[PDB]
Order: structure tokens, then sequence, then C-alpha cells
């Protein structure tokens, strides 16, 4: 029914619509950053789907186990291409930083690099969540739920929480990725992509809803705390901000 | 999508309950738009309706009946409680109901015969004899919920297995709220009557673009031929005499396109086609002092569509055989059963008050008994009690002329057919069943006892028509054969895609021959499967082949012989030449014409008429059905509460963080 | 800056009216400027309001829809060709572009629309083109919102790169083909190429 | 824009609503509100202060008439005969 549709939509696009409405929609510069980030994510997904199309039409579809291994390898190379084009979009924001601000501008900062990291991560999050949940939301309008062939009835709600977790993780990943790129701490550059691999690899355990969704929110709480401390705040910054 | 494959299961062999409309009423079934959803509850005893009518926690149920429980009283109890039933599915029963089942009325085509309060007042609403004695009137009730038929057993096993998996109630307690359900889509676009629907569809077809037509006249064609060819571009002379032989061509049932019609329709025109090919083989057939017209009326269930149309065109001068020309009329009713080799001869008693007509009918019955004495398997009887005429096509001609007519049938009183206008009126009703160790090519040519009975009926009928045309010398030559009868019976009642039905049709029409048997419902699709099959079968059984090229066969105008006025031509397929695909096509010089069968209420456009069968069919879109699971309202309220909670929490946390973006972030 | 956002909110609200029409109605499966608009404000409104009520199956009468078309087309005529508010001037150009967009998706055949747009861009108001281009992605194929929203984003980057090109090449720009080159490719790059790679991930319920 | 052009606006702009155009009066009472009932900085406001008073009772006049026709049609649609069907633009399918 429509109750399940508007329930599961607000679980998926709850935080993303909140950040887009409060934060980004007031600042008319950031929308271009948002659309450019979503564009580079689309080019990443296209470049990965080319490779998977190649492998599925070369290996000739016969053995289903080898097709499953190719599906794993295609998801892995899609993760790697997302974390390459995040670096590419970082370099384009660095090139369009100087070429527009402080050389065609008097004041050197209409937007800092931190807000660009934030909006780039939110852009990846919005477009990935839209490609993950919208086809599932179109079936929530039906009168019937999943589970006739021995599946779980909680398919819609669990996919909604997975979409929301992926949105928040891309948002935090963009910030920590750009702060790793500036200071040239290349070990954190590996930890962001490794955590991306783990959060897209635990979705292979996925019908086992007990311990395949709790670790994703464990990684999300860890990544949120480390993105918060990385951005500048601390516990002293929280305990002295209630005036 | 791959998620609706995890939610739904389609149902593939279904037959809906389609709404039709009359001038003053409507009949049939209708869902809402976007289906009717309900929990499945099977019924295997009459005690189980406590759970649906009174003791159901989840009120809008959807009952699943074996078809031996699809009674009248059960339908009264469901129609009298409709806020708790939205739907019904009916599974067919292989040991057919030995009590008999007929969904038509107690007395069919009542207000469209001859008998009125002005003509036949003691016989009027069949007070003397109830014809369809088992008829429970169920196919003429309006219904507010879908009723589908499950033609397959495996679909029924799927649905009952899902019922056993989910919907059970243990230890006198509630069912566990993930429950199975089923959804039925039949939203009929029509309303109260055919006057309303025809007007409402006439405005949309005229005063606007995109004509949104909602109703449809039931119309088809009347196939008819001659024994000797006539001009077809004028009329006949006022002293020419033909002898009409006539037979209905269709049937129906409670459900939409399941119209098996074995005893009521198929056997009668099969024995008339056999009579036609028996009479055509007479050695002196060109010099008969009279002519013989065969006619196969279609629309006869729905208040005599084709018969009233033939009468109306016969008196409005638009038919080459005028009503002056009709000498005698031999209708052929139901002839399949014949309980003691008896064949009853029904006449009209009211028009025999005229003395000369009475003497002509007595001469007709003497002719019938003289031609039938030569056959030892048919015993002609006449009804002792002077009783009325059964519902047949002579009851439209007798509204005009008082022709000397008789109706042959196998029943004196009520119908012997236990399944008149029912789904059960299949080949097993008339004992038509083949042995199991034969190829389905030899099943075409295997001879049954029913074929040998109808061959004797056709022999009696053909010799009767030969004597009625004044043949008087070659009567023993006229004899049908069981081969053509059993090929026609296998063609209509068992498998339509024969090796013999393919070699009589044109190349264009081979899509009409499906896998199963032909269903005999007059549909809005204006030529039907059955109309073409009967036309080309009559064209073989009467016509001859000629040497013509196909371009000559399209138009024989260039040939000095082979007239276009008298005969009619067709380029049919041939038989299969073996080891390849080589049809050997040829022309047929036949007389199997077609005539329009669409009632004159739709030609005079007086859509609220009381003598011309104002029957229309609703139009629809996407009859489909599917099953799925449903979830509790607790889970819907919980998922909406979690949606609101996460949305409000995200907005509050974002508005709190953004307002303190100064203090919380330092460089 | 501000002005590119003044080119988003027009071309976005034009697409939301088109896509919510394609996915709901399911039917589209003082010289020349006066005469060509009277048959666009009064005749296409009479069709679009007529068809949107056939979907929901409600009964509106002739004393209302004749009043409603008269209160829409004539106010729309006196807003553009006379003095009105800028907001209502802006809100009417969105509606007339969608009405001119929806008449192309019905009337043009199967894949001729992939030829017209191309030819036009090669040989080269702007709203109509974008609208038609999308709505073709909003109906064809199965029900897949991936192609509809990939072609949504692929237009705005062609829109942004136009004004990035205009800030260096000042004189004149065609504006169309940059949104078209990324739009024509990214239909045929996700309808048949990514739609497999999504539906296998959606089969095993996977995430990237 | 001066007060002379605003007076030349909102007299012909009101005068257009007598050709059965209540949406014109709607955007009239929606548009000259914070510029005729907020700031008292005009001597030439008394025409504009009066016209929106003349336009408020004019629009809501139609809101009575239009919904009193819509309800009296939708309730009395099947109870009327074909008279309730010749003037029906769209007709719902399954329901009478
Ligand atoms: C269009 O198609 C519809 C569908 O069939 C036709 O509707 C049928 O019209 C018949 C007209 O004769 C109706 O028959 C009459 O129904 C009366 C109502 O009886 C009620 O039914 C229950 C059923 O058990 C009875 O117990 C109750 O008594 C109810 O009153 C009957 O009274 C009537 O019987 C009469 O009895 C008197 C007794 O003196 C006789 O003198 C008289 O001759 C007659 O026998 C008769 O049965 C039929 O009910 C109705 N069908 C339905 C489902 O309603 C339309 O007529 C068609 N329109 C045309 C042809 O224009
Ligand atoms: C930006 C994100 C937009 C998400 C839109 C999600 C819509 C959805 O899930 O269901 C649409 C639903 C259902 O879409 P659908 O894809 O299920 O419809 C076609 C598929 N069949 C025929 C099988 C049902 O659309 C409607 O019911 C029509 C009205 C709404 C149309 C869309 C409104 C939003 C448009 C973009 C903003
Ligand atoms: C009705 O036919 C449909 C096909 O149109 C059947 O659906 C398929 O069922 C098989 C076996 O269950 C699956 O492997 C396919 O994936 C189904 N195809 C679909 C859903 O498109 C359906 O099972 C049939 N109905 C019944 C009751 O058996
Ligand atoms: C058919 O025959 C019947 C039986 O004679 C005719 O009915 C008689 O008609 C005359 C004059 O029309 C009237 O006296 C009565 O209507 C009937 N006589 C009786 C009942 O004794 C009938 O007119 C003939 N013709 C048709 C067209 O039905
Ligand atoms: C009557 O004729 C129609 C049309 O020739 C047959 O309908 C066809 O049925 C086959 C089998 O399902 C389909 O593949 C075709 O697409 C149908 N064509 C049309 C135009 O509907 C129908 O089967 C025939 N009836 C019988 C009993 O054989
Ligand atoms: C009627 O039966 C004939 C003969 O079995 C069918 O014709 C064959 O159909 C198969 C499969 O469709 C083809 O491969 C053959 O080439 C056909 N021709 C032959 C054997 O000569 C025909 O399809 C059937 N018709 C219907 C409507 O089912
Ligand atoms: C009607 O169909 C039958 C099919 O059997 C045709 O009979 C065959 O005709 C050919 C030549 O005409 C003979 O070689 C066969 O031996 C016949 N088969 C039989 C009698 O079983 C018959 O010719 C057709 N009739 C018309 C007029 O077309
Ligand atoms: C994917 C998740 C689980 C990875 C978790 C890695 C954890 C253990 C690591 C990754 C990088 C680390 C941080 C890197 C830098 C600093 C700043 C320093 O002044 C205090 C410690 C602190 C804040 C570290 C704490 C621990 C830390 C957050
Ligand atoms: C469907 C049936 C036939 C096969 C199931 C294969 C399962 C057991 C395999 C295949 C893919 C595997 C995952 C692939 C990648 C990762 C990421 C890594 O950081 C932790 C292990 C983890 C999460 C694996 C766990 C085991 C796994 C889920
Ligand atoms: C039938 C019983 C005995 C065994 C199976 C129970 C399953 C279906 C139940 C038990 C525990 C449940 C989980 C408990 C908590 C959460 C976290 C929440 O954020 C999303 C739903 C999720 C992930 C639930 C999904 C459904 C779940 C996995
Ligand atoms: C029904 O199922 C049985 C068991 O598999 C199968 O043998 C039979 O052919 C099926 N019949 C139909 C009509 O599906
Ligand atoms: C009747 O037949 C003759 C042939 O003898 C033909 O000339 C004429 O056209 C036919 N039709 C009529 C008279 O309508
Ligand atoms: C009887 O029928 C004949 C022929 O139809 C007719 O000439 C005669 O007038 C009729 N007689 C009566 C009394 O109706
Ligand atoms: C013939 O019909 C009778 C009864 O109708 C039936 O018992 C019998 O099996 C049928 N077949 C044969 C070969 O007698
Ligand atoms: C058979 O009888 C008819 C009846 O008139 C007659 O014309 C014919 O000549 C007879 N047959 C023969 C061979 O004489
Ligand atoms: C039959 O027709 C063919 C072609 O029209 C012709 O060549 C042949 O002579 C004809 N044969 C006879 C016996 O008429």
């Amino acid at each position: 029914g429509a109750a399940v549709f508007f329930g599961c939509t607000f679980v998926a696009f709850g935080p993303a619509f909140a950040l887009f409405l409060i934060t980004v929609a007031g600042d008319p510069l950031r929308v271009i950053i948002l659309v450019a980030g979503a564009f580079f994510w689309l080019v990443s997904l296209l470049l990965a789907s080319v490779v998977w199309f190649i492998l599925v039409h070369v290996t000739d579809r016969s053995d289903a186990r080898l097709q499953y291994g190719l599906l794993i390898f295609g998801a892995a190379v899609s993760v790697l291409l997302q974390e390459v084009f995040r670096f590419a979009y970082y370099k384009l924001l660095k090139k369009a930083d100087e070429g527009l601000a402080s050389l065609s501008e008097d004041g050197r900062s209409p937007i800092s690099i931190r807000q660009m990291a934030y909006v780039s991560g939110l852009s990846f999050g919005i477009i990935s969540g839209v490609f993950s949940v919208i086809n599932i939301l179109a079936d929530a309008l039906g009168p019937g739920v999943v589970g006739i062939h021995g599946d779980s009835p909680y398919y819609f709600l669990t996919s909604a929480f997975l979409t929301a977790a992926i949105i928040l993780l891309h948002t935090f990943w963009g910030v920590v990725f750009f702060d790793a790129c500036e200071r040239r701490r290349y070990w954190a550059l590996g930890l962001v992509v490794g955590s991306h691999l783990l959060t897209s690899g635990l979705t292979f355990l996925n019908p086992w809803y007990e311990a395949s969704l709790l670790p994703i929110y464990a990684v999300t709480v860890s990544m949120g705390l480390w993105a918060f401390i990385t951005a500048g705040g601390s516990l002293r910054s929280i305990q002295r901000s209630l005036l | 999508n791959s998620v609706e494959r995890k939610i739904y299961i389609p149902l593939n062999k279904t037959a809906p309950c389609v709404r039709l409309l009359n001038a003053t009423h409507q009949i049939g079934c209708q869902s809402s738009i976007s289906g009717d959803t309900g929990v499945i509850h099977v019924v295997e005893k009459e005690e189980d309706l406590q759970w649906v009518l009174t003791d159901g926690p989840n009120p809008p149920y959807m009952v699943l009946l074996e078809s031996k429980h699809f009674t009248r009283d059960l339908m009264e109890k469901l129609k009298g409680r409709t806020s708790r039933i939205a739907g019904l599915a009916v599974s067919l029963t292989k040991p057919s109901p030995a009590s008999g089942f007929s969904p038509s009325v107690q007395c069919p085509n009542d207000g469209f015969g001859v008998y009125s309060n002005s003509y036949g007042p003691e016989f009027a609403h069949c007070r003397e004899i109830q014809w369809n004695s088992l008829g429970n009137g169920l196919a003429y009730e309006d219904f507010s919920f879908p009723i589908f038929l499950l033609e397959d057993e495996n679909e029924t096993k799927v649905i009952k297995q899902c019922y056993q998996d989910h919907n059970l109630s243990q230890n006198g307690s509630a069912p566990t709220f993930p429950l199975c359900a089923m959804q039925l889509f039949s939203h009929m676009h029509a309303v109260i009557s055919t006057a309303t629907c025809m007007r409402r569809s006439s405005i949309q077809s005229t005063f606007s673009i995109n004509p949104e037509i909602v109703c449809d006249p039931l119309s088809d064609y009347n196939v008819w031929s001659m024994l000797k060819p006539i001009n077809t571009t004028g009329t006949l002379k006022p002293d020419d005499r033909v002898v009409v032989a006539a037979t209905r061509l269709d049937s129906r049932s409670f459900f939409w396109n399941v119209a098996p019609g074995a005893e009521s329709a198929v056997a009668s025109f099969v024995t008339q086609l056999a009579a036609a090919e028996a009479l055509q083989k007479a050695p002196d057939v060109t010099t008969l002092p009279r002519n013989v017209m065969f006619v196969f009326f279609q629309g006869e269930t729905f208040d005599y569509i084709g018969s009233s149309r033939m009468v109306y065109d016969m008196e409005k001068g638009k038919f080459p055989v005028q009503l002056e020309n009709v000498d005698s009329f031999v209708e052929l009713g139901q002839v399949a059963l014949r309980t003691s080799l008896e064949l009853w001869m029904h006449t009209d008693p009211v028009s025999q008050k005229n003395e000369s007509v009475r003497n002509q009918v007595e001469d007709l019955l003497a002719t019938l008994e003289k031609s039938g004495a030569g056959v030892p398997a048919v015993i002609l009887r006449r009804p002792n009690q002077s009783q009325p005429l059964p519902p047949s096509s002579l009851q439209r001609f007798l509204r005009a002329r008082n022709i000397s007519g008789v109706v042959l049938a196998d029943h004196s009183g009520a119908f012997h057919n236990k399944y008149y206008q029912s789904i059960y009126d299949t080949a097993e009703n008339i004992n038509v069943s083949y042995p199991e160790w034969l190829s389905p090519e030899e099943d075409l040519n295997f001879v049954t006892d029913t074929a040998k009975a109808l061959a004797d009926v056709a022999t009696v009928l053909g010799r009767a028509l030969y004597e009625l045309a004044g043949g008087t010398n070659f009567s023993d030559t006229v004899q049908a054969d069981p081969q053509t009868v059993t090929r026609l019976l296998y063609g209509f009642l068992i498998k339509a895609n024969n090796s013999w039905f393919q070699s009589i049709l044109r190349q264009d029409l081979r899509s009409y021959l499906g896998d199963g048997p032909l269903q005999h419902y007059i549909a809005v699709s204006s030529p039907t499967n059955t109309t073409y099959v009967v036309q080309y079968a009559l064209a073989n059984l009467t016509g001859t082949v000629v040497n013509l090229t196909r371009e000559q066969c399209q138009d024989p105008s260039k040939v000095p012989s082979e007239n276009k006025d008298l005969y009619e031509y067709s380029w049919v397929q041939g038989p299969l030449h073996s080891n390849e695909t080589d049809r050997l096509p040829r022309c047929v010089r036949s007389t199997a014409r077609l005539a329009r069968a669409l009632s004159p209420a739709f030609e005079l456009s007086q859509w609220s008429s009381t003598e011309y069968s104002t029957w229309t069919e609703s139009r629809w879109k996407d009859i489909r059905a599917r099953i799925f699971l449903i979830a509790s309202k607790e889970l819907e309220l919980i998922t909406l509460t979690v949606g609101f909670g996460i949305l409000i929490f995200s907005l509050i946390v974002t508005y709190c963080i953004n307002a303190k973006a100064d203090v919380l972030f330092i460089a | 800056a501000k002005h590119v956002i003044m080119l988003f909110v027009p071309v976005t609200l034009c697409m939301i009216v088109v896509v919510a029409t394609i996915k709901s109605v399911r039917f589209y499966t003082h010289g020349w400027l006066i005469m060509s608009s009277l048959m666009l404000l009064f005749l296409f409104t009479y069709i679009y309001l007529g068809e949107v009520l056939k979907t929901y199956n409600v009964a509106m009468d002739y004393p209302t829809l004749l009043l409603t078309v008269w209160n829409f087309g004539a106010v729309g005529m006196v807003c553009i060709h006379w003095k009105g508010p800028l907001v209502l001037q802006q809100a009417y150009l969105i509606m007339i572009s969608a009405l001119m967009a929806l008449v192309f998706i019905k009337y043009l055949p199967e894949w001729s629309a992939w030829v017209i747009l191309g030819a036009i861009s090669v040989y080269d108001g702007d709203f109509i083109f974008y609208s038609v281009l999308v709505g073709k992605a909003a109906a064809t194929g199965s029900g897949d919102w991936n192609t509809t929203l990939a072609c949504f984003v692929a237009i705005l980057i062609g829109l942004c790169l136009t004004l990035l090109l205009l800030a260096v090449f000042k004189k004149a720009l065609p504006a169309l083909p940059i949104s078209i080159t990324f739009g024509l490719i990214f239909y045929f790059s996700t309808d048949n190429l990514v739609r497999p790679f999504m539906d296998t991930l959606a089969s095993h319920q996977l995430y990237i | 824009v001066s007060n002379e052009e605003k007076l030349n606006l909102c007299r012909k702009y009101y005068l257009g609503g007598f050709a059965f155009l209540p949406f014109l009066w709607l955007v009239n009472i929606f548009w000259f509100f914070r510029e005729a009932f907020l700031v008292p900085a005009y001597t030439e406001q008394s025409q504009i202060k009066g016209y929106v008073w003349r336009s408020a009772v004019g629009f809501l006049f139609w809101v009575i008439v239009l919904t009193s026709w819509i309800t009296i049609f939708q309730i009395y649609r099947p109870r009327w005969g074909a008279l309730g069907d010749y003037l029906s633009f769209t007709i719902p399918l399954g329901t009478p």
C-alpha cells in the first residue's frame, strides 16, 4: 500500500533530503557541485558495467558458479572505479578552485575545500541511493509483500535501511577522502576504499538480515565518528557548545 | 523487474464472469477498478461458511469452491452478504455432478417466442411444460464481485497448497498475520442496461475525439446454402417453393468463453451437415420440382438473434428467398441422446386451428414417418398430449406467416440434457470417447456409437427432405455415412486442429483452428471460429472441385462457364503431400454463403425494444488474476511510524548541527 | 552562480510535470504568435485536462471544464502578451513547454525521435527538446527509473558546460548539443548496458 | 513602477474579470496585498486600497457558485436521467 511506500521512502531519503533541503539548497553554488559529483558517479557505473558486460558475454553464460564469481569481481571493480573517480573529482575541484576563485574573484574563498568535500560525498550518496532503492520503492505501491517463494517479508524495510546507510557512508567517505588527499596520508586513502569494499561485500551475506546489517551500521558509526573528528570537532568542542 | 517475481504468481488458465446487458436489466459479474483483494479460504463443506460469513477475523475474504458446491442457495447466501466477500474462484470437477447443473432459466427465450397472452395464452409462459427442468436461473443474476473459473488442476493445487502453508488457524486461535491472498481483475465498463450503455457509447463516439466505446452488440453471421443454385441478386418468383431445414449453431455457459455446447449445439448441426451431404449425392437432384435451403442460425440463445434477423430481412425484401416461398420447415432440435431410439415430432397446436395448415402438417408428419420407416434404428413418435413447441427457430417464423413446420427432438417433455447451457456439456455428455491406444490421426477416423446414431438420424432427415422436395424415385440412395459424422464430431468436440479441417479452409484462416475443441459462444468478433468451420465444411460436403488457377479463382468472370451469380468460390488449402510441406490447393464450386446476423433492434436503433433481443456485452481491459502474501496492519503502521521518526530525527539533527556550524568546527 | 540555478528550476519542474504525466496517464504510449498559441492554450489544455480525468475516472461537466480552460488559456494569453507578474510569467512557460512536449511523444513513431533530435543538434524554445528527449526515456523499456534519472543528470551537465563555455566564448552558443551528446549517449549507455548490471545486483539484493 | 501605471494596471486588470475570469481576480487579490495593505507610503493608494476590497468579495462570490454547482451535480448525477449525461464531459466507466 501507500503506507509502506511513504514509510520506506522516508527511511531511505530521510537524511539525504534533510541534508539537501537544509544545507545545500540555500547555497546556489553547491548544486553545480552536486550535479557534477553525480555525473562522475554515473560515468564510474557505466565504465564498470562495460567490463561486466564484456565478461558476461565472453564467458558464455554456462556455469552459474563462475557467473557468480564474475558478479563478485564486477562489484569489486565497480567499487574500485568509484574510488578512482572520487579522486578524479577531487582533482577537478582543485583545478576549478584556483581557476575560478582568487583569480576571477576578490576574497579567495566563496566556498572552502571542506564544504566541497561534504557536497561531493552527498552527491555520490544521493545518486547511489537513488539507483539502489527506487526500483524497490515502485513495488511497495502494490497490495502484496515479499515472501511467497520462501523469502523474507522484511525485504522493503531492510533495503530502505541499507540505502540510507549507503548514503551516509558516501557522505562521510568524501570528507575523509579529501582530507586524506590533502595531507598525503595515503594510509587513510587505503582505509576509505577498504571500508567501501567491506560495506559492499557484506551485502553478499544479505538474506541473513541479523548479522549483515548490524555490521554495516557499526562501520557507519565508526566512519561517522572518524569523519567528525577529522572535520575539526572533538568532545571538548561538543561539551562547550551549549550556550 | 525481479522483485515482483518474488511477490506475485500469475494464474494462466482462467475464465471470468463477464457482464452482459439487456434492455431493462444487466447480468453478470464485476470487480472494482484495480481488482478485489481478499484472503483465500477454501470451502470443502457447507459448514466452512461459518468462517467467511460470521467468524472471520479478516473480513473481505475470497472463497474457493469446488464446482459441485456452486449451487443456488450458496449463491443466495453470498449475494446476501457482500461486505464480507470480495471474489470467488471455482475449480472444475472431473466426476461431473450427477444431479445435473444448468445455469440458464427454467424456460429459455420466454418473451420472444410466438406464445403470448394474445396468441397462445394457455401455453404462454410454458405453464404446461417446464422445458429446462433443472435450470436454476443462476446465469441471469447480477453479481457485485468476481467469479473466475479454474480450468486447470495444478493451479488449484498451487492455491490450495499456499492456503495450507499460510492461512490455517491452529487450536482455535488466530491465523498468523503473514497471510496469502488473491486478486481478481474484471472491471466491466458497462452499466444498468443496453439503452444506457448504447446511448452513453453513442455520445462518446460522436461528440468527442478518442471514442470511448463501452458496449458491443453480440453479432455474427448466418451460414446458409441451397440444394439447387439461385440467383442471389434478385428474389425468387412468387410460385417457387423451398423447404427450409434449420438448426442453431451456438451455446453459452455461466462463464465467459467456455461454451462447449455438445448436446445442445454440436450434435444438431453435425447431423444436419451429414443430412446435407447425404441429400447432395442424389442421382436426380437437378430436376427436383422444389428446392431445399439449409440454414444454420447463430445467436439463438440470446433471444433469437439470427432467426429474427432472417425473418426481418425476409420480409423487408432483402433476402433472395421470400417468405411466400417457404413450403415446409423442418427444424432440428436436440437429437443426441434418444433414450429408447425414439425421435419426437413437435408441432404447433395453436396455428393448427386453421384447417388447411393442419392438413399440411398432417401430410408433413405422414411424409416424415414414411421416410423414417425405412430405418430400423429411429422410432418416430408424436406427443400424445397436445402440448406446445420447444424453444427453437420456428418460433420466429411463426410470428409472421404460419408455415407448416415441425421440430424434431429426442424429448417429449423436459430436456434430457442434464447440462443445458453449462460448462459440463462436453463430449463425455453424449458418450463420445475414443480408446487410449490410438494415434490422434486415427482418432479422426475412428467410429463411435454416437456417430452411428446421428448417421441414422441424418438418414431419416435426408430422406424426409428428399420426399418433401418431391423426389419420389431415388430414396434408398440418400444415406449419410458415419465417417463424415465422426470426423465432424472429432473436429468440433475434441481437437479443432485436424488434418481434415486444415484441408478445407483458406490459407488465411488457419489461425482459427486452435489446439482444443471449438467453443461455441457468439462473440462480438463478427465472424467466429465456428462460423468459418461450418461454412467451409458445408462447402466441401456440397461443393465440387474445378480446374481453375488461383487468379481465375479470385474472379471467374473471364470464364464462359462458372457463373459468379449462382455459385460462390474459394481457394482452399489442399491435403498434405507426404515427405514435404506440399498443400495441393484447389477451388470449390459451392453455395455456402453467409448472411448478416445482428438483431433489428440494432438496425432500427430502438435500443429499448421488447421483441428484438437487445443483448450487448461490456467491453473491458486486461482480465488477469494473481496471488501473493499480505502483511499485517501492525507492520504498515510500524513502517510508517519509522518513516516519520527517521525523517523528523534527520531534520532536527541537521537543523541543530547547521545552526552550530560555527562552534563545532575550528579550521 | 545565481543564474545557473535560474536555469535549473525551469528545466527541472518542466521534467517533473512530464514524467509524472508519462508514468500516470498511460495514454501517450500579432501574427503567427497569437494563432499558434490559442490552439495551444485552449486546445492542448482541453486534451490534457480531458485525458488526465479519464485516468482517475471522475466526472467533470461542461459548465466547469469550459470555465477552467477559459480561466487558464485566456489568463495565460493575457500574462505573456500583456503585463503580468514575473512569477506567473515564469510558471506559464513551464506549462506550455510540457504541453508541446507531450504531443510529440504520442505522435512520433518508434525510434524516429532518436533521429529528429540528432539532426536538429547537428544543424544547430530549448525546453521542448529536453522535455521530449526525457519522456522518451520515461516510457521505453520496462519500468526502470535508472534510465529516466541518468538522462535527468546528463542534461544538466550539458547545461553547465554550456555556461562554462559561454564564460570564455562570450559571443554566442547553441546550448543544445552538449546536453544532447551526453543525453543521447547516456540513454543507450544505461538502458541496455547498466540495466543488466543493476538487475543482477538487485536479484541477489546487492549494493555498491 | 509608478502609481500611474499601477492604477492603469489594476483597473483594466479588474475590468477583465467580468468576462468570467475569477482566476484573474485570484492573482489580483494575491498580488497587490503587501503593496496595498502593508506600507502606508502612498497618497494614490486609495484607489488600490478600494479595488482589492472590490475584488475580494468578487472572487469568493464565484467560490460559492462553483462548488455549489459541483456538489449539486456530483450528488444528483445518477438521480438525473440522460440530462445528467449529455452535459457530462468525462463519464466514469463502471459506476452508474
Ligand atoms: C432482460 O433480461 C432479464 C434477465 O432475465 C429479464 O429479467 C427477468 O424478467 C422476467 C419477466 O417475466 C422476470 O420473471 C418474473 O419475475 C417475477 C419476480 O418474482 C421474484 O423472483 C423470486 C424468485 O424465486 C420469486 O420467488 C418472488 O415471487 C419474486 O417476486 C415473478 O413474479 C414472475 O412470475 C410471474 O408469476 C405470475 C403469478 O400470477 C404469473 O402470472 C406471471 O406470468 C409470471 O410467471 C416472473 O418470474 C424475471 O424475474 C427477471 N429476471 C431477473 C433475474 O430478475 C428481463 O425481463 C429482460 N428484459 C426484457 C426481456 O425486456
Ligand atoms: C503462469 O505462467 C507464468 C509465466 O507467464 C508462470 O511464471 C513462471 O513460473 C516459473 C515457475 O514457477 C518461474 O521459474 C518463472 O520465473 C515464472 N515467470 C514469470 C513470473 O514471468 C507461472 O508460474 C504460471 N502460473 C502458475 C500458477 O503456475
Ligand atoms: C396464424 O394462425 C393463427 C391460428 O388461426 C391465427 O390466429 C387467429 O387470428 C385471427 C385473426 O388474426 C383471430 O381470430 C385470432 O387472433 C386467432 N384465432 C383464434 C385464436 O381462434 C393467426 O392470425 C395466424 N397468423 C399469424 C401471423 O400468426
Ligand atoms: C478462434 O480464432 C482466433 C483467431 O484466429 C484464435 O485466436 C488465436 O489463438 C492462438 C492460440 O492462443 C493465439 O496464438 C493467437 O494469437 C490468437 N489470435 C487472435 C487474433 O486472437 C482462437 O484460438 C480460435 N479459437 C479456437 C477455439 O481455436
Ligand atoms: C496445428 O497443427 C499443425 C500440425 O501439427 C501445426 O503445424 C506445425 O507447427 C509446428 C510448430 O508450431 C511447426 O514447426 C511446423 O512447421 C508446422 N507444420 C507442419 C508440421 O506441417 C500448427 O502449428 C497447429 N496450429 C496451431 C494453431 O496450433
Ligand atoms: C473434401 O475434403 C476431402 C478430404 O478427404 C477430399 O477428399 C479427398 O479428395 C482427393 C481428391 O479430391 C482424393 O484423392 C482423396 O482420396 C479424398 N480423400 C478422402 C475421400 O478421404 C474431398 O475431395 C474434398 N472435397 C471438396 C469438394 O473439396
Ligand atoms: C572502517 C573503520 C572501522 C576503520 C577504523 C580505523 C580506526 C581504528 C582509526 C583510523 C584512523 C584513526 C585516527 C587517525 C588520526 C587521529 C588523530 C589523532 O590526533 C588522534 C587519533 C585519531 C583520531 C585516529 C583514531 C583511530 C582511527 C579512527
Ligand atoms: C549463494 C551461494 C551458492 C554461495 C555463497 C557464497 C558466500 C558464502 C561468499 C561469496 C562472497 C563472499 C564474500 C566476498 C567478500 C567479502 C569481503 C571481505 O572483506 C569479508 C568476507 C566477504 C564478506 C565474503 C564472505 C563470504 C561470501 C559471502
Ligand atoms: C522466524 C524467526 C524465529 C527467525 C527469523 C527472524 C528474523 C526474520 C528477524 C529477527 C531479528 C530481526 C531484525 C532485528 C533488527 C533489525 C534492525 C533494523 O534496523 C532493521 C530490521 C532488522 C534487521 C530485523 C529484521 C528481521 C529479523 C532478522
Ligand atoms: C499437472 O501437473 C502434473 C504433475 O507434474 C503434470 O504431469 C501434468 O502434465 C500437469 N498438467 C497440466 C495441465 O499442467
Ligand atoms: C438473375 O439471373 C440472370 C441470369 O439469367 C442475370 O442476368 C440477372 O442479373 C440476375 N439478377 C437479377 C435479375 O437481379
Ligand atoms: C389458413 O391458411 C391459408 C394459407 O396460409 C389461408 O389462405 C387461409 O385464409 C387461412 N384460414 C384461416 C381461417 O386463417
Ligand atoms: C454408449 O453410451 C452408454 C450410455 O450412454 C455408455 O454406457 C457406453 O459406455 C457408451 N459406449 C459404448 C461403446 O457402448
Ligand atoms: C423416377 O421418377 C421420376 C418422377 O417423375 C421420373 O421423372 C423419372 O423418369 C424416373 N426415373 C426413370 C429412370 O425413369
Ligand atoms: C483444366 O484447366 C486447365 C487450366 O485451366 C486446362 O489446361 C485443362 O485443359 C482443363 N482440363 C479440363 C478437362 O477441362
